[PDB]
């Protein structure tokens, strides 16, 4: 009946966003069953001399999964657009059921998950803190490696090694003299940066 | 490292994909259509389709909507990607938006409000019927009757800038 | 688009846009009646012709 | 030297400035490498207008 509120047609309101029920209280726990959903990235672009690296790398079986206490439903295939073409992303319908029996194991898992955003993606902020409240939007991302048979297992060695990304430091001649000779094997399929440039 | 580069986009999309799946299951349950083989436990979500129409991307043919309205043999499962597209606003610079579905929804809402008012208040002149219809399909009425449904808390309406305005899980 | 008008009418009951009634369920909107005193169904057709 | 102008500008700036300015720019880069613009707020004090 009132006509006073008809003038402000360009109004807006603030809404408290809520995470999906699966993401809420999805923090994996010690001694409880947890589900990991492997993320498969499928390149759609044709391989060429300029798209070779991504097209070979994204098809490698060294994928990463998403850990939740809750069970995810079937998810639709999603398209992503990189610089060198379109990508198809799918989440495995059958989760990987593993048990966590060690507290420091979960600590290492969460440490790697935090390190990924802090260093690799640089999403970190000074006020950001690793969350253990087991509350809204709480789940982990875990790297996977091939084990026995076709089954996959957690990449324990990677997260026990890469708690933090090592800082890029240059090497001078005197300390380079006695450093071990570089080998082709430790340099194959790795990440490197130019400290001098 | 290359696979982890795409992680924020995948996580942000899975957020609203789970929201859309929840909406799909809820709406299918409300219509008693959840027990259908399409919408039951044997649901296979179809892949999301790019809306290439977007700027940043003798005889009469029977109308499909009416044809499936009168016959149940052509009822198609409510796709999860379609619900995600309905959720995703145009402000979020994604590959799909809500406008194309919004056109059909607005027209259906106008038609249904008109029919409901004409059946309920058949003994009224057209001025008051038009005024009441405009009030029913007004922005404020839809805003209120969607706020009380707890839908706006799950909308996708902001551009994804992970380094600036995103909280990782 | 996925379920036709008969199934879509129940959304308005869900969103409380159109209040339902015992006499006139929301799924029967396609059965609109041109009712009221404005009709005279007893008039023979020659008057209309 | 090269044709890429984006790196050419940086290279000429670093090659046509005294070590004071070069070190200043390196410190600025290493202090605000990939941070949030809303998070950094700094002043630079110089003598002459």
């Amino acid at each position: 009946t009132a006509t006073v509120n008809k003038a402000d047609k360009s109004k807006d309101r603030t809404y408290k966003t809520e995470c999906p029920l699966e993401f809420y209280d999805a923090l994996p726990r010690v001694g409880e069953i947890c589900y990991a959903y492997e993320i498969f990235l499928e390149p759609q672009f044709e391989s060429c001399e300029y798209t070779e690296h991504m097209y070979l790398n994204l098809q490698t079986p060294r994928n990463y999964a998403i850990l939740l206490r809750n069970k995810l439903p079937r998810l639709a295939e999603m398209p992503l657009f990189s610089n060198q073409g379109k990508l198809h992303v799918r989440v495995a319908n059958a989760p990987l059921e593993v048990i966590i029996q060690n507290s420091e194991q979960l600590e290492l898992l969460h440490q790697f998950h935090g390190m990924v955003f802090r260093d690799i993606l640089k999403i970190w902020h000074p006020f950001f803190v690793l969350d253990r409240r087991s509350k809204e939007n709480s789940y982990l991302v875990v790297p996977l490696i091939l084990g026995a048979g076709e089954q996959k297992c957690f990449d324990w060695e990677l997260m026990t090694n890469f708690r933090r990304l090592p800082q890029s430091h240059g090497s001078n001649v005197q300390q380079r003299e006695q450093q071990p000779a570089p080998r082709p094997e430790d340099f194959e399929g790795k990440i490197v940066t130019q400290w001098y440039a | 490292w290359l696979k982890l580069i795409f992680l924020p986009s995948i996580l942000n999309r899975m957020y609203f994909l789970l929201h859309a799946e929840a909406l799909r299951k809820r709406f299918n349950t409300y219509l008693n259509l959840h027990l259908l083989p399409f919408n039951g436990t044997d649901y296979m979500p179809r892949p999301l389709e790019i809306d290439y129409s977007l700027k940043r991307n003798g005889k009469v043919k029977p109308l499909l909507i009416l044809q499936k309205t009168v016959s149940k043999e052509h009822i198609t499962p409510a796709e999860q990607g379609e619900f995600l597209a309905a959720i995703t606003a145009s402000s979020a610079a994604d590959v799909f938006d809500m406008e194309r579905l919004e056109i059909l929804g607005n027209s259906f809402l106008k038609l249904s409000a008109t029919l409901y008012l004409a059946s309920k208040y058949s003994d009224w002149n057209e001025g008051t019927l038009t005024e009441v219809k405009s009030k029913l399909v007004s922005n404020r009425n839809l805003l209120f009757c969607l706020i009380d449904a707890d839908i706006p808390k799950t909308l996708n309406t902001i551009q994804f800038t992970p380094r600036y305005t995103w909280l990782p899980p | 688009k996925n379920y036709g008008l008969q199934h879509a009418f129940k959304m308005l009951e869900y969103f409380k846009i159109c209040r339902a009634d015992i006499d006139k369920p929301l799924t029967q909107l396609l059965n609109l009646e041109l009712g009221g005193k404005k009709m005279r169904a007893n008039v023979n057709t020659t008057e209309i012709d | 030297d090269d044709d890429d102008d984006n790196v050419n500008t940086e290279e000429v700036i670093m090659n046509f400035s005294t070590p004071k300015v070069q070190r200043f720019l390196m410190s600025l880069k290493v202090s605000f490498a990939d941070k949030d613009p809303k998070d950094i707020c700094c002043l630079v004090f110089v003598e002459r207008r």
